[PDB]
């Protein structure tokens, strides 16, 4: 069974990969293109809430 | 001036706790829906007694006493006894009516569920309010309880002096019907609750061989019975022998009654979710 | 548009009516759960009365007893689920003291530890039965195989004074048993649940009787603790 | 030899994950503004559950909502007007998970039996029944109207045709048995969560594991995917829930305090992915900013353990569901 996880452990390895930077830089420019059309983070109108 | 002080600042603290406590355990009840259950809709009925208890006849009572008349009309004198029977006789068939749940939920686990719903809870409680004003309203704001010797009837042509005066059919039903059946209802049932616990004791100890039920119902029994049985006694005393019992004695033994309304708080919601709600709302 | 509006909450009404039918059958019934070994015998006890559940009803009174079996794990994070059962029937070979497949015995004991010490069932019960006490008999009487070997604190135990006999040996090792359990039970227990401890053997027809009898008691008991009475 | 081997390839792996990471991403984060308090009020409370809730889907309106209990009932919701839409009987007692289709026409329940039910809502029949699990199910998802995928107690995570009700892959190759899954918003790209402290990345069309996260220190309970496809973020056990990336392929970020020290039961993301909003073991749940990694508020009003905590599609509203009957929609 060693067999089935080394290759699998092989077939990991072999993926490219991108500096925590870019990501990071990535998923904060997403939370602040993103950031206005959020209901939950910026509190709805009364008019607008579906809910109350 | 000192001693009629003395007597309005007590009976100042006293409706002031009864009115606190009630009130918190109410809304306790209310905001949380956990503490929402079958026992605890007969805990609310007791608490809306006492409450009705301390906002109507502890103060007015407390006015007739510092102040020597009735300053409010005669109606508002038969109203106001109306409303003391009908608090007290309703805060005493709910103990009575949780002390049966009690022993319900003990005696037979398996059925309680089935003997005690949400529905069967709401008809109990309105039966117990609808004999307590069975028993309190329909007599008194209706002239059977009115006596006929001419004390009574001077005092009840009086508007300035609302005073206590009872028949002896009227005497010995309203005690019967508020105290005494109670009384032997919660006795028998909290006897037989007090033998389970002690069965259940000893089984533990028979399997498990490697005191609190006595505290518990003895608090429960001792609170109620001091409360309301020297006024019940004399309730019955003071028309079976006319001279027997003085006024201020059995005005005294009724306040000491009133104050039973106080201490339910502290007996019936001592449990640990009460407290927590109480940290919660405070 | 208030027509659809009308119609919805009809149909809420007829939802909340047969919830509350749902509710009446619900609330009435009682719901076990059998936790044994595989070896143990489960499978006696739940004939004389992934998953498996027996509806066995006693004194107009309907228990489910959920045996759970197949998905065998060291981690039962199943057993979670099982929170608001009335009692977790635990079924365990007492004559197993001399089986490895350590021996039997410790890994049903640190089993019942696991199922004691868990955060979820703290509330929760245990009916014990100590399975098969006639082959028990058979293995302690012959003296072939003896328990001080596997078990070294068979060795300076008494039989206990209080105890309802038989051979004194067999009973010496029913009651060692008993109390190997009964240590687990009472060690970490506040008083919230206990155990009950009950010897079985596979021909006896009255384990619906005790498990009537323990859920009665454990009722009674939780009962008589959410008040101070106990 | 092959031990000594996968060893050192795993010390590789660990290597190279360490020579991707100049900085943390709270060395980036710190610089921009903090979200500040959040205030969230239970604006709706769904009742008619007679026993502790475990899952819970929003529809793909966002009205919509079904939710399953150890009652045995499969309540669909619906959220603005608080009326059961419908009340499904349920063959076992003990369900585990819940799936709302994406076109509302379906329904899917699992069990701790080991079989899963499919409903068809618009015909409340069960259309199909399927099995083939070894263990109980923990989370099922719709990836179309035909497509589902279940997580169960088994190692194994499987990919089912609805119509001919059989296996199409089988995810293979992990630890413990899976208890949580997600799915990419719109890639074929799903993830999933066990036991051992790992949680991997599937492929759906491939059925292979490209990439293993294996931050955790006890078992992972629940995963939330972010918004985005290139994120998604864990809850254990233990008091931390983290942030991994799937192409920096090692964790980011990790939320916990010094005073909880009880599990995480539910994650879920913000509409704009930045409060992650997670459900404790403890009464209530609590919201983080999935940036500064520091709380932003608590919602407590649940008397027992949040069982399930989701977030609608268009973001208006968050409903949890705890151990007790009650049902709390958060806005
Ligand atoms: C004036 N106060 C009343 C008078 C008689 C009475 C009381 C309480 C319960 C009863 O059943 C009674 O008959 C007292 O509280």
């Amino acid at each position: 069974q060693a067999r089935k996880l080394v290759e699998q452990l092989k077939m990991e390895a072999n993926i490219d990969r991108i500096k925590v930077s870019k990501a990071a830089a990535d998923l904060m420019a997403y939370c602040e293109a993103h950031a206005k059309e959020d209901p939950l983070l910026t509190p709805v109108p009364a008019s607008e809430n579906p809910f109350r | 001036e000192v001693w009629v002080v003395g007597m309005g600042i007590v009976m100042s603290l006293i409706v002031l706790a009864i009115v606190f406590g009630n009130v918190l355990v109410i809304t306790a009840i209310a905001k949380f829906e956990r503490l929402q259950t079958v026992t605890n809709y007969f805990i609310t009925s007791l608490a809306c007694a006492d409450l009705v208890m301390g906002l109507a006849v502890v103060p007015f009572g407390a006015a007739h006493i510092l102040t020597k008349t009735w300053t409010f009309g005669n109606f508002w004198c038969e109203f106001w006894t109306s409303i003391d029977v009908l608090c007290v006789t309703a805060s005493i068939e709910t103990l009575c009516v949780i002390a049966v749940d009690r022993y319900f939920a003990i005696t037979s686990p398996f059925k309680y569920q089935s003997l005690l719903t949400k529905n069967k809870a709401r008809v109990i409680i309105l039966m117990v309010w609808i004999v307590s004003g069975l028993t309190s309203f329909l007599p008194i704001q209706m002239h059977w309880y009115r006596a006929t010797h001419q004390e009574a009837i001077n005092c009840y042509a009086e508007e300035t002096c609302c005073d206590f005066f009872t028949n002896q059919a009227y005497a010995i039903a309203s005690s019967i019907v508020s105290f005494y059946v109670p009384l032997v209802i919660m006795v028998f049932v909290y006897s037989r609750v007090f033998q389970e616990a002690k069965r259940q004791l000893q089984k533990i100890d028979k399997s498990e061989g490697r005191h609190k039920a006595l505290k518990t119902l003895g608090i429960i029994m001792g609170t109620f019975t001091l409360c309301w049985l020297p006024f019940f006694i004399v309730n019955i005393v003071h028309v079976i022998q006319d001279n027997l019992i003085r006024k201020e004695v059995y005005i005294l033994l009724n306040w000491i009654g009133y104050v039973n309304s106080g201490f339910n708080p502290l007996i019936y919601c001592r449990s640990p979710d009460f407290r927590i709600a109480f940290q919660e709302l405070l | 548009q208030r027509n659809e509006e009308k119609a919805q909450r009809e149909a809420n009404k007829k939802i909340e009516k047969q919830l509350q039918k749902d509710k009446q059958v619900y609330r009435a019934t009682h719901r076990l759960l059998l936790l044994g070994a595989g070896e143990s015998g489960k499978s006696t006890i739940v004939k004389q009365m992934g998953i498996f559940e027996t509806k066995f009803q006693v004194d107009k009174v309907n228990f489910h007893m959920f045996d759970v079996g197949g998905q065998r794990d060291e981690r039962r994070k199943w057993i979670q689920c099982f929170n608001d059962v009335t009692a977790i029937i635990f079924v365990v070979a007492s004559s197993s003291y001399n089986m490895v497949i350590t021996n039997r015995l410790q890994e049903a004991l640190n089993l019942f530890k696991s199922i004691w010490n868990n955060r979820w069932l703290r509330t929760i019960s245990v009916i014990l039965f100590l399975n098969k006490q006639d082959l028990l008999a058979e293995k302690v009487l012959a003296g072939k195989s003896k328990i001080e070997d596997y078990f070294p604190e068979f060795a300076r135990y008494t039989t206990p004074e209080d105890a309802t006999p038989e051979d004194p040996r067999v009973t010496r090792a029913k009651y060692f048993i008993r109390d190997e359990f009964l240590r687990i039970s009472t060690a970490s227990g506040d008083g919230r649940h206990y155990c009950y401890p009950h010897f079985t053997c596979a021909v006896d027809t009255e384990n619906i009787r005790r498990v009537f009898n323990d859920c009665r008691d454990i009722i009674q008991r939780m009962h008589l603790r959410q008040y101070e009475l106990l | 030899q092959l031990r000594q081997e996968a060893e050192q390839l795993k010390n590789q792996i660990r290597d190279a994950r360490k020579a991707c990471a100049d900085a943390t991403l709270s060395q980036i984060t710190n610089n921009i503004d903090p979200v500040g308090r959040i205030q969230m009020r239970t604006r709706r409370t769904l009742r008619g559950h007679l026993a502790k809730i475990y899952a819970m889907h929003w529809g793909t309106d966002s009205r919509l909502l079904v939710s399953a209990s150890q009652d045995g009932k499969l309540i669909i919701w619906d959220s603005y007007t608080t009326n059961k839409v419908h009340a499904i009987p349920l063959r076992s007692s003990w369900v585990m998970t819940c799936a709302y289709a994406p076109s509302g026409n379906y329904v899917a329940c699992g069990g701790l039996d080991n079989i899963c039910s499919i409903y068809n809502l618009k015909t409340v029949r069960v259309s199909r029944e399927l099995a083939g699990h070894t263990g109980y199910l923990s989370c099922c998802r719709f990836l179309d109207d035909n497509q589902i995928v279940t997580s169960s107690g088994d190692t194994t995570c499987a990919l089912w045709d609805i119509e001919t009700g059989q296996q199409t892959t089988t995810f293979t190759g992990h630890t413990g048995d899976v208890m949580s899954l997600s799915l990419a918003p719109d890639t074929r790209l799903f993830v999933s969560g066990a036991c051992d402290a790992s949680a991997k990345l599937w492929d759906v069309r491939e059925g292979m594991c490209r990439q293993t996260f294996t931050g955790h220190e006890s078992d992972i309970n629940a995963i939330c995917f972010f918004p985005n496809g290139n994120a998604f973020a864990t809850g254990s056990d233990d008091a931390t829930c983290r942030l991994f990336d799937l192409r920096a392929d090692q964790e980011l970020m990790t939320y916990s305090h010094d005073n909880i020290i009880c599990g995480i039961t539910s994650v879920s993301f913000s509409k704009s992915g930045r409060l992650l909003l997670a459900g404790y073991d403890d009464f209530n749940c609590n919201v983080w900013d999935a940036l500064k990694a520091d709380r932003a508020g608590v919602l407590a009003g649940h008397d027992n353990r949040v069982s399930c905590l989701g977030v609608t599609d268009d973001g208006m509203a968050v409903a949890t569901g705890s151990w007790d009957s009650f049902l709390k929609i958060w806005n």
